[PDB]
């Protein structure tokens, strides 16, 4: 037996009468107050996600509508706030500045400029939670996104408009290769956001100072929602960022989104939920946590040239958009069994796995292709690269198969010795240094180089060396290739012949 | 008139309370209008006096406090019959392909009580796929359901698509495809491809898509399959598509969870055991006509055991174990052969000839299996001259497996092949032979009928 | 048990009751609206699954000893939250809080037999003065005790009894 | 003007007329006895009543008794009047002398710094410990952590870098000491005062003894000195004993505030007080802060939420373990699960940077013959496969070191050892130039010329 906000004074006006006379149902007043939620009592009038305007100029989302009683959530620090302030119901929902004077900016998760370099200029609002494009309104994915590894671009294709998860323990180089994926854009023509979920805010200012050591943070926009910020924030948070990236998707361009540890929004929706006294499922989670991510992935769409037409009003013609998402996740101990991985693995179209026990060994990025997956797969390749890289899976499937003798190679017969001597050399070439990204010549032509046999001789501990020097001397003499390549991914008999004719020079007459 | 009014709104729960002379019934359908749009909802129970919880079957933004209600005194119903052929529903039935009305004659409510003992019948005709591995190693019959097993990318809705292509071209059957939380990339590029292939006008598709709430995604199965029954009434034999099992139960959850029913093994409901059988327990061949399936389950982390695979193997007739390992050596469809099982092999209903076949292949492969490791430390010139054989015949039988699919062409260009089961039969039963012991291995790869491995031969 | 569900209606009650100087009149409202909670009828329906205005208004109809606009109200007020059945707490706390505002206190004197009708003038006298209030006696005959008396004055009790000295001894050994 | 209506435990319930209710973080004031006590509220709940948590003992505490509405926060001297001195959570002096003459007072909840305000700083900075700082070098006006279970040297290594680091340095210091012993806390203030360094260093102490609300409010106490001295425009330095005692003190009260429980029993607002802590302790463009953390991991398990969820607010983590300890290998860092922002060849230089990824490697591939060696012994290994393991094991012990404060263990006297010294000696371990020396000559030494010469004497 417990009392439900009936009170001494409140009783004592019903006595009085009970018919409340009519009152605007445009306002209420605040009963409580405790760890960021305030229940206000009237409000008849208050929708589910509605905006409620507090004494200064601070908002809070109606999330709770029960009998005589509103739940909600301060956005911004709540301290201040004291029973009995009165509050108004606006009819609004929550939006956010969009426009493309946003690149280059730091904004909060309400747009506010964080950076200090004076106000936006945006291009009006935009509402944080929309529905996503239709399923008739989407087009197949089929052109690439480069993020210059190696290890991704030829094994892992990630496609405009796919969403490919990046999960993997702490410290493994999970933002390391989604802040490689946003600087290789600079001159790509994809526009980046990179949203930062709960993070502290001395990490935010070292990747927006190395995104402008390198020409990037021209061409990107940052939201920050750091560590202190109250849980409501951190929740809608990549919310915004989603409405800033659809902002080029829904007129014909491309956008890149990059949601840093979706593994901290959905902890700060637990608190919110655990808060509003909501039902715990599995390790306290709420049950609808499948419902966040959910909607909030699927506005990553690549949507058709007539849906644009429909949107722009005729005004772009002809040009197909597209919103690209990069979920980031940790794992605890690697368990992807746990219920935030579990469901985030789900919605998602491939998974990129990143593993201590090759960060440690020295393979860098540590992927592990042998359960990473891309189910867009070779659609998503320049042809050159789904031409070369399907030898690239079978190298290191035979030597995933080989790999337990390694122990015993020894004993091993020379048949199956050179499949294992040649899975290591592979291996050893997918390697690569951090903010030092490839160009799809220099990636091409290296998996050439390891493909078509001519790496045989030179020793594992010299790959490095070998595709060090191969790149500088293709590009100092056959730079017209490379321009080719690069500019149309195509692949030829007299490509094949042009790229034997290198290897056979460089491996005759130079050295490593 | 709108008897009822909403008195909660939690998330996607809802309260509405009625004057308690007309209190909806449970799973009955309730109506509002959400702002300038109509939202409807499902009763889930009755609590109180007058006060009914549900579900909401849309975004639940926007929902104030005592709007007025309105009870449609019927669960949700849907359009069925030929109406529904090519084209898009969702939950509710309507369509979400802009082609305008659906035309339909008749509605009928997605819950009804399943088929008695003693109306269902016991028919052993084997369905014919077209897919070599599939037809050899995993038959089943009409009215049984498969399973496609598997982690991620391993192949299981492009053989759903390739199953449904064959059907409806090589037998002009009919067909369903319930999405129970479909990717909406990957129900575009379905849409597209089946009407590439010139097979949408014998299919009726049906999407809960994921970005929508855990109501419709968890009764869209039963959607599909009211559908499906609509066609077995009119005699017909059908075959169901339920794009994955795996989310029809996590669907199941959520909704537990919101309901606030006390969790249960690894929080799942409680009801799971029997959800999964009123699912399960509508699909089945009746003296009238026959509904056929064959189901995706994604297998989480690889463990076979827990509760959302665990449970519905009690249902299945087959089992078909797609694995990554395989599909990485490029040999799609990525079955494989020793793992996949059926409860219709047996030489009774195949026959000896086909009976025999199945397990010649499965022992020559797992001989295979164990001089793979002799020959990987002594080298292959240890083996006898007999066992150089087996070696040389398990990788043409293992080649010989794999296929081209039509809908796989966007993937690879080559032409896609269908291969009967006398084809199947005869090649494999020829190669196990020594028939063809001087063909080159690669001549059997992705070759679709034994007689083009002739043709390949030639030019190899 | 509604000991504490009932202190805000307890509150509210007396407050509105004092301002409109009509103590006296709620008190008995408030007796009879607890009466009829007792009735083998009523608590039948009052357990039922009745929506809140539907149980208040065939309540309402069995009284109409309640002055029709805010002791019906109390009543309206309290079916919304389902606590109808507080009522006969919802008086004795009414009772107490009236008892303080008047400052009265009500003590009770046990003793072995029948004291001189002196000495409880006594008594009173200087428990008036061990409480502000203005004291009314209830003494009672008590046969375990066997000499002294028991005064006990709300929860503090002035133990003189005998019994008490000989069972307070005991434990000293 | 209000009344005490509830007592469960640490939190107090107040009951205050309607308008005149505290607002949240306001500080209450009650005589319990012949005590006062400090309540702070924590929330405010309907009708009135609010709910705090109390500063001090709890027993004794009757309902009805009247409590005080102190119109503040919890407010603490500051400046350089707080220098030299041992202060309560409530700002108190605890040492026998006499009252602190501050001129000012600052109230101990504040927002962290903006996001314009921060600095970043390259500048590297050397501790005489092998292993810290060639695994996991820091950088002035980072963040550093420790972390480790119970009793595996988390404090003697904070001890040994306050020696190295806050002796030869100029700027101020404070110490904050968060739910740990009082005998620690004693035996450090007679180090300081013994030396003389005493009154450049501002002591905080919030010991195990004391209840929750110490326990819970201390480390902010010890977080506004540092800020006032960061203001100032000085540098400072910041070391907090056990900063996992700052949670777990919010555990405790947490089921009485009323909160469900969450993923293992924890306050379901956990990474929002860690956070709301963790981001004012930063460097800025006005002054910098210099920290060392202790971060106890409980039952040994760093996948625990408490220590999963403060990884992200370090810059250099320093992981000690009970399977290295336990060797008596010290200081017992785990350098395949240390690691520090700071490591990257355009901050420290292609060489040391490659000298710790080769140790890594090395050491990586030691673990993963571990099972192969248990169960088919060593004699199946690789002629070059026994040859890693041999320097494994000599890196094993060359990390280890002699420290100045753990003589009383040990007897062996401290050593100090450079960086230009100890990436040599890495170097050459690895290029195969001792393996001529048995592994004993490296356990225990300075530089490798000590290794070099214990060989001498076996
Ligand atoms: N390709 C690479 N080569 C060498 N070092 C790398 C590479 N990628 C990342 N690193 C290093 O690994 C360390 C951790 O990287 P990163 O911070 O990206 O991982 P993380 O998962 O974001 O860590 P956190 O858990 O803090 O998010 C960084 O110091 C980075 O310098
Ligand atoms: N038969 C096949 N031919 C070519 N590619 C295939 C085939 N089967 C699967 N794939 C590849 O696998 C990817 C995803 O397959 P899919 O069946 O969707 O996986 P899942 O079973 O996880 O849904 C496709 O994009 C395709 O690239
Ligand atoms: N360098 C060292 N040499 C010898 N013993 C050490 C060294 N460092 C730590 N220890 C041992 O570590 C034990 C644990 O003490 P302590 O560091 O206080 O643990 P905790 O970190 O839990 O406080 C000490 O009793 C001491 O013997
Ligand atoms: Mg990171
Ligand atoms: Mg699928
Ligand atoms: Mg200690």
């Amino acid at each position: 037996q417990l009392n439900s906000t009936e009170i001494s004074e409140l009783i004592k006006q019903r006595i009085a009468q009970f018919n409340v006379v009519s009152e605007a149902h445009n306002e209420g007043t605040i009963v409580s107050v405790s760890d960021g939620v305030i229940r206000i009592h009237g409000l008849a009038d208050c929708m589910q996600g509605e905006m409620i305007s507090l004494p200064g100029n601070r908002y809070a989302i109606a999330l709770n509508l029960e009998r005589d009683s509103v739940g909600a959530v301060v956005m911004g620090p709540y301290a201040d706030l004291a029973e009995g302030m009165k509050v108004k119901c606006t009819g609004r929902i929550l939006e956010v500045p969009v426009g493309r004077g946003l690149l280059g900016r730091v904004v909060n998760t309400l747009g506010a400029p964080i950076d200090g370099k004076g106000p936006l200029d945006h291009d009006g609002f935009s509402a944080v939670e929309a529905i996503a494009p239709g399923v008739i309104e989407r087009q197949s994915v089929d052109q690439p996104v480069q993020t210059g590894y190696k290890a991704v671009d030829s094994m892992i294709p990630i496609g405009r408009g796919q969403r490919e998860l990046i999960i993997g323990d702490r410290q493994t180089g999970k933002t390391a290769l989604a802040i490689d994926a946003i600087i290789n854009q600079r001159d790509s023509g994809i526009k980046c956001i990179y949203v930062a979920i709960g993070q502290k805010a001395s990490t935010i200012s070292n990747v927006v100072r190395k995104l402008e050591e390198h020409g990037a943070l021209a061409n990107t926009i940052v939201v920050v929602a750091t560590a202190s910020e109250s849980a409501a924030l951190q929740y809608l948070a990549p919310y915004a960022g989603c409405a800033m990236g659809e902002y080029f998707r829904d007129r014909g361009e491309d956008a890149l989104i990059i949601y840093d540890d979706l593994s901290k929004q959905a902890v700060a929706y637990r608190q919110i939920s655990l808060l509003l006294r909501r039902p715990p499922g599995r390790e306290a989670f709420p049950g609808d946590v499948f419902y966040l991510h959910s909607r909030l992935l699927e506005r990553a769409a690549r949507v058709n040239a007539e849906y644009v037409e429909a949107f722009t009003k005729g005004e772009v013609k002809g040009k197909t958009g597209s919103l690209t998402a990069l979920p980031i996740i940790e794992t605890q101990a690697g368990d992807v069994s746990a219920f935030v991985p579990t469901n985030v693995i789900s919605i998602t179209d491939g998974q990129i796995f990143l593993e201590t026990n090759l960060f440690n060994a020295g393979i860098r990025p540590a992927v592990n292709p042998g359960i990473s997956v891309s189910r867009v797969g070779g659609a998503a390749q320049t042809k050159i690269m789904k031409k070369l890289s399907g030898g690239i899976r079978t190298a290191l499937a035979q030597y995933r198969e080989l790999a337990a003798f390694s122990q015993f190679a020894s004993d091993l017969d020379d048949a199956t010795r050179k499949q294992l001597d040649h899975g290591q050399k592979v291996t050893e070439l997918l390697k690569q240094k951090q903010y030092a990204p490839m160009s799809v010549a220099q990636q091409s032509l290296v998996l050439f180089a390891a493909e078509r046999g001519y790496l045989a001789d030179v020793e594992l501990s010299k790959i490095g060396s070998f595709e060090a020097a191969l790149l500088a001397y293709v590009d100092r003499d056959h730079a017209p290739l490379m321009q080719e390549i690069n500019q149309t991914g195509g692949y030829n008999d007299e490509i094949e012949g042009k790229l034997k004719g290198i290897l056979d020079s460089f491996k005759a007459t130079q050295s490593w | 008139m709108a008897t009822g009014k909403i008195v909660q709104v939690i998330g996607a729960v809802v309260d509405v309370e009625f004057p308690q002379d007309a209190v909806p019934r449970v799973y009955d359908a309730l109506e509002v209008q959400n702002g300038n749009e109509r939202l409807v909802l499902e009763v889930q129970q009755q609590l109180g006096g007058g006060i009914v919880r549900t579900i909401a079957m849309g975004s639940s933004d926007g929902l104030r406090r005592g709007l007025d209600v309105k009870d449609l005194e019927h669960p949700i119903e849907v359009p069925v019959g030929k109406a529904t052929l090519g084209r898009i529903m969702n939950v509710l039935g309507e369509p979400v392909d802009m082609k305008g009305e659906i035309g339909e004659e008749e509605r009928w409510a997605i819950h009804r009580a399943a088929p008695s003992y003693e109306e269902l019948s016991n028919s052993q005709e084997l369905l014919e796929t077209g897919i070599k591995v599939i037809d050899l190693m995993a038959p089943f019959a009409k009215g049984g359901k498969v399973g496609l097993f598997g982690g991620a990318g391993v192949g299981k809705t492009v053989n759903m698509m390739e199953l449904i292509r064959n059907i409806a071209i090589e037998h002009s059957g009919y067909s369903v495809f319930a999405g129970v939380g479909e990717r909406t990339r990957e129900g575009n590029d379905f849409y597209h491809e089946m009407t590439d292939s010139n097979v949408i006008d014998k299919v009726s598709l049906v999407y809960g898509q994921m970005n929508e709430p855990p109501g419709n995604r968890l009764r869209v199965a039963l959607t599909g399959l009211t559908m499906a029954e609509k066609f077995r009434d009119e005699g017909r034999d059908v075959l169901l598509f339920v794009d994955n099992i795996y989310r029809y139960t996590l669907a199941g959850t959520e909704v537990s969870a919101l309901l606030g029913r006390m969790p249960s093994a690894v929080g799942y409901q409680p009801t799971l055991a029997e959800e999964m059988g009123v699912l399960q327990e509508r699909i089945t061949s009746t003296k009238t006509g026959s509904i056929t399936s064959v189901q995706a389950v994604y297998v989480p982390a690889d463990d076979l055991t827990d509760p959302s695979p665990a449970t519905t193997f009690a249902h299945l007739d087959a089992t078909v174990v797609l694995s990554r390992q395989i599909a990485s050596l490029g040999i799609y469809p990525a079955v494989d052969p020793l793992d996949s099982t059926s409860r219709q092999l047996d030489p009774l209903v195949v026959g000896q000839e086909h009976y025999d076949t199945a397990r010649g292949v499965q022992s020559i492969l797992q001989r295979y299996q164990e001089l793979k490791d002799i020959i990987a430390i002594l080298g292959m010139d240890e083996l006898s001259e007999e066992d150089k054989l087996v070696v040389a015949r398990a990788r043409k039988i293992q080649r010989f497996l794999s296929q081209p699919f039509f809908v796989a062409e966007v993937f690879t260009g080559s032409p896609g092949k269908y291969v009967s089961l006398k084809d199947t039969i005869r090649g494999f039963k020829g190669i196990m032979e020594g028939e063809y012991d001087h063909l080159p291995e690669q001549a059997f790869y992705m070759v679709g009928s034994i007689e083009e491995a002739v043709e390949k031969a030639k030019k190899l | 048990e509604f000991i504490t569900v009932a202190r805000p209606y307890a509150k509210a009650a007396f407050d509105f009751a004092v301002e409109h100087q009509s103590v006296e009149r709620w008190q008995d409202m408030l007796a009879f609206a607890a009466e009829v909670t007792k009735n083998e009828q009523m608590a039948e329906l009052l357990s039922g699954a009745l929506a809140p205005e539907t149980l208040a208004e065939s309540f309402i109809a069995v009284a109409g000893e309640q002055l029709d606009e805010n002791g019906q109200n109390l009543i309206r007020v309290m079916a919304e939250n389902g606590r109808l059945n507080a009522l006969p707490d919802v008086l004795e706390q009414f009772i107490h809080l009236r008892a303080v505002s008047e400052a009265t206190a009500e003590v009770d004197v046990i003793s072995a037999a029948a004291l001189s009708e002196q000495q409880l003038a006594k008594i009173s006298a200087a428990m008036e003065k061990r409480l502000s209030r203005k004291v009314k006696l209830n003494a009672k005959i008590d046969k375990s005790v066997m000499a002294g008396v028991i005064i006990r004055a709300g929860d503090m009790v002035i133990d003189g009894s005998v019994r008490g000295r000989l069972e307070r001894l005991a434990d000293v050994l």
